[PDB]
C-alpha cells in the first residue's frame, strides 16, 4: 500500500486533471494489493471519456507505477 | 513500402490526395499492422496521382536514359 500511494501521489500530479479517475483506480488497487479482493480476480475498470483524453496514459502510468514500466502496457484495438 | 491505400486513393479525386481519402488509408494501415509498430515509423507518406504535367517531364528522362544504357550509339535515335 505505501508503494502504492507515494506513487498514486505521482500519478495524480503527472496526469492532468483526471484525479477522480486516478482515485477511482487506486482504491481498486489497494483493495487488491491488501488481499482483501478475492485473488482469482485481477483488478478491471472501465476507462470511460473523451477520445483523447489521456485514457491510454493514465493507464500506461498505472503501469509506469505500480509495475514500475510503462512500456509494459499490453493493448487491444477493439474497433477493429 | 505499399499500395493498401489504393483501395481509397485509386478513387483518383484530383491528383494531390486530400484528407478523408487519406484517413481512410491510416485506417486501413492500423488494421494491417499493430498500431504500436506503425507508432515507430517517423511517417506515414501518401503518393499522389502522377500528373500528366510531370508524366510529360518522365518520359523525357526515361527515353534518355533507355537509349544511353543499350550499350554503345552504334544505333539508338537521335531520339527527336
Amino acid at each position: 500500500n505505501e508503494k502504492l500511494i507515494h506513487m498514486e501521489r505521482d500519478l495524480s500530479s503527472e496526469v492532468v486533471g483526471q484525479m477522480d479517475a486516478i482515485k477511482a483506480v487506486s482504491n481498486a488497487v489497494r483493495l487488491s494489493r491488501s488481499g482483501l479482493a478475492n485473488p482469482r480476480q485481477p483488478a478491471s475498470f472501465l476507462f470511460l471519456g473523451l477520445s483523447g483524453s489521456g485514457k491510454t496514459e493514465l493507464a500506461k502510468k498505472v503501469a509506469g507505477f505500480l509495475f514500475n514500466d510503462e512500456d509494459m502496457m499490453i493493448r487491444v484495438d477493439c474497433s477493429e | 513500402t505499399s499500395n493498401l491505400g489504393a483501395e481509397f486513393i485509386n478513387s483518383q479525386q484530383g491528383s494531390k490526395i486530400q484528407e478523408s481519402t487519406k484517413n481512410l488509408v491510416m485506417g486501413a494501415v492500423r488494421q494491417h499492422f499493430r498500431p504500436e509498430f506503425l507508432n515507430r515509423i517517423s511517417s506515414i507518406v501518401i503518393f499522389n496521382k502522377l500528373s500528366r504535367k510531370a508524366i510529360h517531364k518522365i518520359v523525357d528522362i526515361r527515353l534518355k536514359e533507355i537509349e544511353e544504357r543499350f550499350e554503345q550509339n552504334d544505333k539508338h535515335y537521335k531520339l527527336n
